[PDB]
RNA sequence: CCGAGCCUGGUGAUAGCUGGUUGUCCAAGAUAGAAUCUUAGUUCAACUUUAAAUUUGCCCACAGAACCAAAUCCCCUUGUAAAUUUAACUGUUAGUCCAAAGAGGAACAGCUCUUUGGACACUAGGAAAAAACCUUGUAGAGAGAGUAAAAAAUUUAACACCCAUAGUAGGCCUAAAAGCAGCCACCAAUUAAGAAAGCGUUCAAGCUCAACACCAAAAAUCCCAAACAUAUA
RNA sequence: GUUAACCGUGCAAAGGUAGCAUAAUCACUUGUUCCUUAAAUAGGGACCUGUAUGAAUGGCUCCACGAGGGUUCAGCUG
RNA sequence: ACCUCGGAGCAGAACCCAACCUCCGAGCAGUACAUGCUAAGACUUCACCAGUCAAAGCGAACCUCAAUUGAUCCAAUAACUUGACCAACGGAACAAGUUACCCUAGGGAUAACAGCGCAAUCCUAUUCUAGAGUCCAUAUCAACAAUAGGGUUUACGACCUCGAUGUUGGAUCAGGACAUCCCGAUGGUGCAGCCGCUAUUAAAGGUUCGUUUGUUCAACGAUUAAAGUCCUACGUGAUCUGAGUUCAGACCGGAGUAAUCCAGGUCGGUUUCUAUCUACUUUAUUCCUCCCUGUACGAAAGGACAAGAGAAAUAAGG
RNA sequence: GUUAAUGUAGCUUAAAUUAUCAAAGCAAGGCACUGAAAAUGCCUAGAUGAGCCUCACAGCUCCAUUAACACCA
RNA sequence: GUUAAUGUAGCUUAAAUUAUCAAAGCAAGGCACUGAAAAUGCCUAGAUGAGCCUCACAGCUCCAUUAACACCA
């Protein structure tokens, strides 16, 4: 059906063992689905972050409002929020054990498409309302097409060839040049210098 | 964690372009080194504090010679950031027994065998 | 409120005790384990707690031999009998290459 | 001065608790943990000091270490010079922050908790002053010298102009929906103007567009060095 | 359960009776209402769910009385 | 709530590694009767203590399971051996409450007052155009969210102080901030005008008196041009008050067998200091009447601007 | 909020499983009829969701409730 | 733990063997029915396992219980 289905709060199988909040689930590029499938238009996440259910009800009710379902469709690329988040009730001293299970979230890494769209319309049509839903998200977003996304990678693959600065990040970081692996994380070899925690730096080679 | 690093072996491989910049050539490599420490061992970990007593680089900016064999050369790979490695080149031959009274290093690394203080 | 309780057990210090190439005398414990990790090969015995103990003075070596268990082991013959027909299982095995010979002959008297 | 008088005596009571601990001169010297009516303490270990004895210790390389990322272990060569054992020991066994991997918490704390690594309690320089960031350690004098770290950069939204007739108040649907409440269709007139893209219409009327044609900042005593775009790095 | 006299029911040694009352009386509370005030979280009299009142742990009134604790008309005075 | 021993994660690849961190278990059961005797070599729960294995030998056949547990001294016993939920699990042979009548030693290693850290809670403004607003997102309101800020609350943290940093309200005098309540200056308005709503700007000046409560608050009466939000150690106790709170007294109500106890109530309850030092100690407003005038305005009811005169009240100065 | 306990035929007490008896309700029988009293038969996820087994039965997930503390500051 | 004693028809007291009678339960009979009261018949490894004989009967193996001590240190 050419509309985004109702994604629920609190998936109907409740997990009893609550998970530690590993923030390595946000770091760096997404190894998961980072290229289109049966859809030309999407909102690529240019930064990591957490998508609540309250984030989903914003995009599900704004895309469906501003789309003719006759000429367009829209598919998610993110699952239901599976990771539980623990909140202690405010007004307790620290400790006593890990608190109650409160609300569920899903981790979106950088470079991961969120909701893919397509149909008998162009990128300049969907740019009106996808840029609405872009800025409302808890990370740097940018609505890109297929022809708009792979422009950005030839930019980022010419800029690894074009720069005349003889010191790049990756030549210094993989070699431990000044003793620089002391300050750099062991992920800094692996991502590139282009990332910094949750935040992705696009202006950087 | 921050642990002891290990460097993958495609940085200790020179291109043919690097022999245009530096003077060395891949045929006939240099027999001896000139190593001199240019950083303090302080704020560096204890392995990079104990190789420096192993090569004898305790007094900084004081040059030292070591073989260019790949057993010593692995030790220089750990403490490379502390040190300044230059090749030892000899304009003359080796100093024999009537020569070692008046020798000196001559920065640009020329172990000249006859050091007079007289002009040219 | 501490809903959980119990998980305070110390470690087991269980690993390999004599590593490869080491001169290992008779009766010496080569490795300590549970839920089998290193299997006994030549001149290595196994006690009650699955300890690997050396049976002759020598040098320990580690190979990857072929795993055919006892037909009186009914928990792996029903594992074997559902492999495809080109499969081998390949557990890893420790060894002891014996160094000292088990004795020389000496002249004692001319009687 | 009474929750049990006062004085003398046992009494130099006891105190895992505070306070004090007095010549000069040099030398080595930073704390994995385990128990414990124990976490304000102590015994053991770890660590450290001297003195002995004897031989290797470090750094390490091809080989090697499980099924269900950084790296570490073992380790000849190597560069080096300390290591182990023995004897007698005391002391530390209430730590901090930075980076990193994580954990708890709010993906808060100059927060708490562990591993790895520094620094800190040790001198000196820089970061305005500064414990922990950066440069540096083995010491004295000198009215000598070269250096190390080392001085924040930035200034951002102008916009088209001209021209709009008709099949037709498209059918359906609706009291009434005329390009624009809702449906399916979306041909075609003259050069070219959509069975109409925003308003505006109860419905209309118009007003335009598409086309001809033309060429980032807000808080409490009072901002806060001064200032300077142009003689060669 | 029909606000219930009433019913059936459990359990106890008995199941708080007379009164009295938002108390010097947990909380709701500055309960509600009349009176006093221009206006009253104070006071006075009544209403009672007091779920933590209550009868020599004494109850409830009342005559004098108090350097007792609260309110008050009249005066009066820096 | 827990205290001992076990497995998995945190701790991905020797070992180790915390936690009132996340989950699972255990205080056994069964097969044996050589579950006999001895004895090289080792590992080892970071010490010790216990723990683990085991070649060979002797004598004979021809253990499983993860954890499944407890020291010494003492008792029972001829002997071999057997004795604790000594679970506060390295265990004192046997000992609970209460203290605001308290005392001493200390501690900012360790709390309540304030500072500071932070900003979840809260508060302000943006960004987005849904939904309101008869039609109309942006006159005015505002959901889902996002981006930034402030440090008033309630919390959290425990870094300063326990060889004292005095507390709530009140007095008094106020210093300040602007996120402006009035007074001015304008843009907009679903602004006819009178009235108001919103944003820019402005911190010179002004910001009332009363009944009940300890009250800050709130409610209530009468006002006014308006009865501003806040910070300053919840401004200011070597300036004052102590009514609250919070010692020793006592009740009532509840809990406790009792001593005692309670953010539950109520009656009563010592506020010390003679200033060494720093600082310091003479520099115009707002409203009302009258006017225009009952005009501008509207259809009416209603009703001003700016121009002008006249009155007062306050502050400052005499 | 922390703990503690309870969950029932329509009502309730029960019963160490397998579930009683007494009200209610259902007619029947005595009555001039209604009541009582008999005489009958009924009425039970034992508040749960998986089931380790085999469970009101025992450890939960649990939902509604009932008592306790929520202090010295 | 050491001793001591008890084991019962569905309940209990009995009985020196061979086992009573009184409750319960079973119908019957009197009743308008139910109860009582009769009138009937039942209900017993006498807690055991071998049996020396022939045993609740007597010495055990015994299983469940009930009292006693478990001290002076
Ligand atoms: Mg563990
Ligand atoms: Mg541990
Ligand atoms: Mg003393
Ligand atoms: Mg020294
Ligand atoms: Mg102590
Ligand atoms: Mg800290
Ligand atoms: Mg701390
Ligand atoms: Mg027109
Ligand atoms: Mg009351
Ligand atoms: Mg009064
Ligand atoms: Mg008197
Ligand atoms: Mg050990
Ligand atoms: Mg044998
Ligand atoms: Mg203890
Ligand atoms: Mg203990
Ligand atoms: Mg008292
Ligand atoms: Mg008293
Ligand atoms: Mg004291
Ligand atoms: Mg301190
Ligand atoms: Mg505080
Ligand atoms: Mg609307
Ligand atoms: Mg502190
Ligand atoms: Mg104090
Ligand atoms: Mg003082
Ligand atoms: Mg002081
Ligand atoms: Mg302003
Ligand atoms: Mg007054
Ligand atoms: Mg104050
Ligand atoms: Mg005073
Ligand atoms: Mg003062
Ligand atoms: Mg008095
Ligand atoms: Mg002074």
């Amino acid at each position: 059906k050419p509309k985004l289905r109702f994604i629920e709060r609190a998936p109907l199988v409740p997990k009893v063992r609550r998970e530690p909040k590993n923030l390595s689930d946000i770091r760096g590029p997404s190894t998961e689905a980072t290229e289109f499938t049966e859809g030309n238009f999407a909102i690529l996440a240019l930064g990591g972050g957490y998508l609540h259910w309250g984030h989903f009800e914003m995009m599900r009710l704004t895309i469906n409002r501003s789309m003719d379902p006759k000429n367009m469709f829209a598919i998610w690329r993110v699952p239901a929020p599976f990771k539980p988040i623990t909140r202690k009730s405010v007004g307790h001293r620290m400790g006593g054990g890990k608190g109650a299970i409160d609300h569920y979230v899903t981790p979106v890494k950088a470079g991961r498409l969120v909701v893919e769209m397509g149909g008998r319309c162009e990128f300049e049509e969907v740019q009106g309302f996808l840029d609405q839903v872009a800025h409302k998200l808890p990370f740097a977003a940018k609505a890109v097409s297929r022809g708009t996304l792979e422009k950005m990678r030839k930019d980022q693959e010419e800029r690894e060839r074009n720069n005349q600065n003889p010191w790049t990040f990756e030549r210094i970081a993989t070699a431990n040049m000044l003793g620089i692996r002391k300050v750099l994380s062991p992920y800094d070899l692996t991502h590139k210098g282009k990332y910094w925690g949750k935040f992705y730096m696009p202006k950087r080679v | 964690k921050f642990t002891r690093s290990r460097i993958p072996e495609k940085v200790f491989q020179a291109s043919p372009e690097d022999h245009e910049k530096y003077g060395g050539d891949p045929q006939n490599p240099h027999k001896l080194h000139i190593v001199t420490r240019i950083k303090s061992t302080r704020r560096r970990p204890y392995w990079e504090k104990d190789i420096i007593k192993m090569l004898g680089l305790e007094k900084a900016h004081t040059p030292q010679v070591h073989k260019n064999i790949p057993s010593v050369n692995a030790k220089l790979k750990v403490v490379k950031h502390l040190i300044r490695i230059k090749p030892l080149k000899l304009p003359q031959g080796l100093p024999a027994e009537e020569n070692m009274s008046n020798t000196c290093l001559k920065s640009t690394g020329e172990l000249v065998v006859q050091w007079h203080l007289k002009p040219v | 409120s501490s809903k959980n309780l119990g998980g305070k057990s110390s470690g087991r210090r269980q690993g390999i005790k004599k590593m490869e190439g080491h001169y290992v005398h008779a009766g010496n414990i080569i490795a300590t384990q549970r839920h089998f990790r290193w299997h006994p090969g030549a001149h290595v015995g196994v006690g009650k707690n699955k300890c690997l103990y050396a049976l002759e003075e020598g040098i320990v070596r580690y190979t990857k031999e072929v795993y055919v268990p006892h037909p009186r082991n009914t928990e792996a013959v029903d594992l074997i009998t559902r492999l495809p027909k080109g499969a081998v299982l390949y557990k890893t095995f420790v060894h002891v290459v014996p160094a000292k010979p088990e004795g020389t002959f000496k002249l004692v008297a001319m009687l």
